[PDB]
């Protein structure tokens, strides 16, 4: 079983659409990996095209809350709110694949019949949370956030280079025997 | 078949009926309909009222057609006349809208959805909000009570039989015969 | 195709049908064919039940529609004629309510549904007891009953023949020949 | 298309259709044309019975209007007339009850469901009891033979022929020819 | 249906109504009743819009069936005139475009979808942003704002109501009790 | 109908409307009237053509039947003529093919999968090139532009916009008011 | 309606449409058509298949109404003729078949399908063998070929231009401007 | 797994809709941990929607009754009963994270096609439900019990230091120095 | 289980149709027999309705690359792909039950809707199967080809007895020795 | 599980229907029985309602392949496939239970769309199969061929006296 | 279990379509490898009808990414991803079953319903998809990239003789072949 060994070195796989059980899974994960060693580094890799905002901002919680550094790795894409846990790692230890892109946009959501002042308070929570948003990407980035605002308005698509010097990651691992 | 020919019939001699749910075909034909009347400009139209409402839009050009002409409405609702059925009942010419003894009238705020992003979201909300103010403040003018007084009371759905709704100003008097 | 000409051929003779159950276009059908015959107004209008019952507005729409006319309308029954089909049936003009010797009738209590937020679960509650007691009322004021023995018979359902119904105060006579 | 014209011919020559299973609707069609050709007190009117069955409130309904008017009635049956269509066939004017040669007749008590609390499923079971005696007395009656060997015969689905159907009392005479 | 009578008497006032999402056949029906009515070139032609929009090809060869005859159009607005039926709207003669109080306007890009191949997806994709370029350019050309202008506004919603709509351009004039 | 009036009266003037995709049946429509119109051979009829392609074999029939006959035939196109909508656009009489200035076309190869053995595969493939090659040199012949370059630009999907046709030689004038 | 019209005018002027699949229904239409046409005798008629084939009765039902009215039959194919109806292409009198320029023909053995037990596949099986024979030599019989070569043309599929079937002897001549 | 490693330290997720198989491995699991150590504390995690009202009041009750203290934390969201279990912990020891919501709102429910008598005996029981509901909410919060009836007339969300400003935690976790 | 029995005496069942995955763990199986015991023959026992030509082409070529002899038997029947499976074992030791049948046709395929140049392509593709099937199918049989060509024009459906005659059955089982 | 304690105790179960899945399991079961034992017998059970003609023909070779006897019990039923399956097992081993059916009919066939060519190959080969099924029959039974040929033109259900009458079975067993 | 078997021997097996899934279970089990021995050679089996983009593109890092020279051998087909994949294999060690088919072609992609903004982002992310596709093909292969995009314009099926001819294996297999033994 590759995963259990991957799990033995401190290694989380996030390969799935994020919702409240994937959500759970990888904050259980992080208790217990903080739990039987508090002061190791604890890898996180991001293959997933994003998910609903709550349990972005619980698994960003958990990862804030739990000391040891978190160094995030991008293997294929990290969409919408893969991206934001992505930029979410320790600084200097957020790395991509040579060959990956990571898209990021405002978020989209449904609601269902109702009168106009429940409509109205949906408004009101949406906004707050796309506020929310840009205020999570401009922490972790070097980018100012009335850009942010302007370049999240549509679906913005940066390769490795494009993210690199976006701040979102650190560095861009080619090979092995090219350190 | 027989629909067909007493629609006919009756809309020859003055009327116009609205006894289903408000959409756009047949706020089309209604609208056709008043407008045909309208070449002869003294006579009057009555309108009998059974539908529980339908979509803003519509019920709004049924409302602009009927102020649109010279000639007087005569609103009549029977059965029942529920959100923007109450809404064209009571948008008839003063002293001229009746309700039957037996019908019943509800009011309440209007009803939508949202889809998109949010800045999409943040624009159909405020044109929610303008259209509900909008209809708040039609519907106070024509009934006779204050903005406010109104805004308190469509806040759930209310109804009302005859009685309350003659002294409320929604209709202006109820007839049991001819 | 046949039907709707025997139809209208019944109609030239001031003869009305109410087959199948009540709803919204059915009673604004029958509505038109009143208000056409009440044209002529020293005339009378026979009214044939076979419904199993409908929709609670479209009835009383169109038994205020009835009680409307100063014409005198018939009510004959046959088939099944229950729930509201029994209520059009008694709503008649007095003396003039009549039931073919195999027809039955059939009383119950109003049915509905809710579903929504708990106030407003509250207000059609109370929406649903007024509508009750007002039928309750009017059933006791047309066949000159008791408005407690009229409650307390129609908690479930309560089947009548012709004679029964005759006794009970719901007809006046029954039809055997012409 | 041609149905339109050719059942208005065979009613210009008084000629009446069943061929289906009798609902609400073909309810109303063969009483809406009885009443329309009842116009005529001295001209006889034909009935042709080819059925399967129908509800209970439909027969009983068409039975009546039947016996009401002063007209007498042709019934003829084309092959299948089971459970409420020889019911109907049998329900004409003595002596003028025919079946073609090449017909078959059944007869069998009604069915039914019952769903709902068990006070309404006993309701509903007495109803069914009463009705069931109501038209095992009436065919009784009709076709000249006892109570009690009506309901022995109609409780299995006992088939009957032409001849069967004359010597039970169910028909009067096998109509071959002109 | 009254509708089909009732749309042949106004037809014959010169009176067109429009208003369905917009396809092929809408189009097609309108552009024959432009063409049969183009007989007569001193007569003028009313055009009334409550349409949510529609398709873009359908909607261009109703515009140029328009600009192709002698015949002046002028162009009424209720309820909801949005998408490209907004276009439409804007697309009659100066002077002779109007719309009635509470009769609410919405204009938007254009919208599509894309499959295929890459070759094909970028052949769809440039033909799409032509398609966008000329239709922002004649909103451009017929409200006589600037390109730049439109292109800012109409990139994700916008709506209006009779006078902002009156004084950007759309509209020329709001026309009320005749 | 109103369609169907509209319809009839334009046909009445020689004008013929392709609105919808082409098929059997509408193929069929199409070479009816052109028949019925063949009656007067020195007049000219006009074709509207606003259609997204259809089957390969109807839009042949409806070639031959407009080679077939002596009169003239004025193409018009209208919305977009795609795919072989164009085809029969540019099957016109020379210097009677126009395209209105708002008018896209379309064109590319034709697309038709298979499925079944081997031996039939072979069959119908080789029957798929073969009428891809008959429609390239036809197009060629009724264009003018040689057949290497048709096949060259059917690959894939290309668009004109009217003077774009006009140069190409697709049609012969774009016409505007006249 | 349109199509409705025009049919009547085309049979009027005895012209005769098979754009669809055969089966019983239009197989009752065209023999319907043809004894209609059947009264006069010295006048012909003419026939404009354009079908992908279709059932074998209906085929053989037309194919012995054009062999049974005695007229002479002209048949024209426009579109695609396939299977059934390149048989019913042949069907026609010597000298009076003709096919358009582009049309095109095929030609294949027939298929269907069998289930049941062991002796009802024996029995079917062998008529079908007994069918096939029977439309090998009817081709073979209409067209100038020897039974061997239809029955090895047919043994797969095959496909025939214009000019290709006009050598084959399937058509007599091809029209152009005729 | 990490769910039986936490289960071993006295940790129970609440990540699904209140319902009653939930309710049930939730009365389990209690009702073990109880019996296996009555002095430590039990941790209730939760990250439902909301849920029906009888689990809501089955699960109240169970904690309630269960002697050992235990310790509520709203870790993503906290909607309709989820709230009321977040209120229901032992006083002084309920926590939320920073971006985390809090949402309360009145009882919905439905009613199938039925009598007037039925239909009314419903409409109690569903009255008599809210009134549950809002008495149990003012139990367990500082703020007036009308605030409470007029704030859950319709929907409302609150962040966390919102919700500790009304009452319905006691920390709010910032992270571990 | 008989199936991991059967696996240790070397004999692998191919009893349902022939797609990837089961043309995946029969190559699998083959290697791991192969590594095993290099010398010992493998039994392969056919009893499919045929499948996929890209599995077929896939265990044609993994059975003819391995060392040890393979020694198939056809049981019920070998439609198909079954039947050059059946086929194409060593010389010899391709035997089938006494009552059997096997079915032999040219290639079947559907393709979607595209372009004309995309069908042609599709067309070449699916004559190069045919072309490949029946050059395999003369490769390994004592037919000429022309023969399997006229053969294979429609369904030919052969016994035991037939298929020995025809060059792909050595020898026929009646009973244990 | 006692279907495995059965097993051990050298009895097969044929309670499902007899397609290829359930017809592979039965014939590895039959190849490691024999395996595990060449002499003693091996117990066979049927109260399956028919199946596919492959299947029948395949157990059938692997029943009469191997040495060890195979003695066949039928419970409630045994029609089309079952009942060749029941009457093919060596001679004074097939019993059967006092009341049980063994119904046996011609095989039932269904094709899709096709050609005229295709559908005749597919008749024949339906009637080769009924050729087959007959000579099996014939061959494993009492009756001579011309009479189980005139019965299999209809369906015919057979008691376990009858069947013992008609020579597919040897004796029936009551109580042990 | 014969997966496990091939499993320690160093083989990876892909057989079904190249997704999410498949592509995370085929790093994790590279990852692994790699730690077990960074020098003994993986080997990689393709029987894939090709698969989503992003997939392939994480599936390719990583191997290229790890020390041990990966050993791919095309078996069955490769269709639309897996052919890449193919020939991303250590040059040399790219062989291929003789009855097997390699297929290339363009990505194939569509969007749903959107604003025309919306769509020409996504044109141009198609578009650099496929020329990022171009370009890996052109790097491990021979022929130059002019003639990748002249024949990636439709559906390219190559033989094994023709993949060699073309350069994206190296050699073809035929029989099992022993070693030389000789002491």
């Amino acid at each position: 079983d590759p995963y259990a060994k991957l799990f033995e070195e401190r290694v989380i796989f996030l390969g799935v659409q994020i919702d409240d059980a994937s959500a759970n899974d990888v904050m259980a994960q992080l208790l217990c990996l903080e739990s039987m060693d508090p002061d190791r580094d604890i890898s996180v890799y991001i293959n997933s095209p994003g998910g609903s905002f709550t349990a972005l901002t619980a698994i960003y919680d958990t990862m804030q809350y739990v000391k040891p550094d978190v160094q995030t790795v991008c293997m294929g894409q990290a969409a919408a709110a893969a991206a934001v846990l992505l930029a979410a790692g320790t600084p200097g230890k957020r790395m991509a694949l040579p060959n990956a892109r990571v898209l990021i946009h405002q978020p989209y959501s449904e609601t269902g019949r109702g009168q106009v002042s429940d409509l109205e308070i949906a408004a009101n929570e949406i906004l707050r949370m796309r506020s929310q948003l840009e205020d999570m990407l401009a922490k972790h980035s070097t980018t100012p956030v009335e850009k942010i605002r302007e370049d999240i308005e549509r679906d913005k698509i940066l390769t490795a280079e494009d993210a690199l010097s976006y701040g979102l990651i650190d560095q861009v691992i080619s090979t092995r025997k090219m350190d | 078949g027989l629909g067909d020919q007493v629609y006919n019939r009756l809309l020859n001699e003055r009327i116009i009926f609205l006894g289903q749910p408000v959409d756009d075909d047949i706020a089309n034909k209604i609208t056709a309909q008043l407008l045909l009347l309208a070449s002869d400009p003294e006579k009057d139209i009555y309108l009998y009222i059974n539908s529980p409402g339908g979509s803003i839009t519509a019920g709004m050009a049924i409302y602009d057609t009927m102020q649109y002409i010279k000639n007087d409405v005569v609103t009549i609702a029977m059965g029942l006349a529920a959100a923007m059925g109450q809404f064209l009942l009571s948008a008839g010419t003063p002293g001229k809208r009746f309700a039957l003894p037996n019908a019943e009238i509800l009011i309440h705020q209007p009803s939508a959805g949202l889809a998109g992003s949010a800045s999409d979201i943040k624009i159909h909300a405020e044109r929610l909000l303008h259209t509900k103010k909008r209809m708040a403040e039609l519907t106070s003018q024509h009934t006779g009570q204050t903005i406010e007084q109104i805004t308190r009371d469509s806040d759930r759905d209310r109804w009302f039989d005859a009685f309350e709704a003659k002294e409320y100003g929604l209709i202006d008097d109820v007839m049991t015969t001819a």
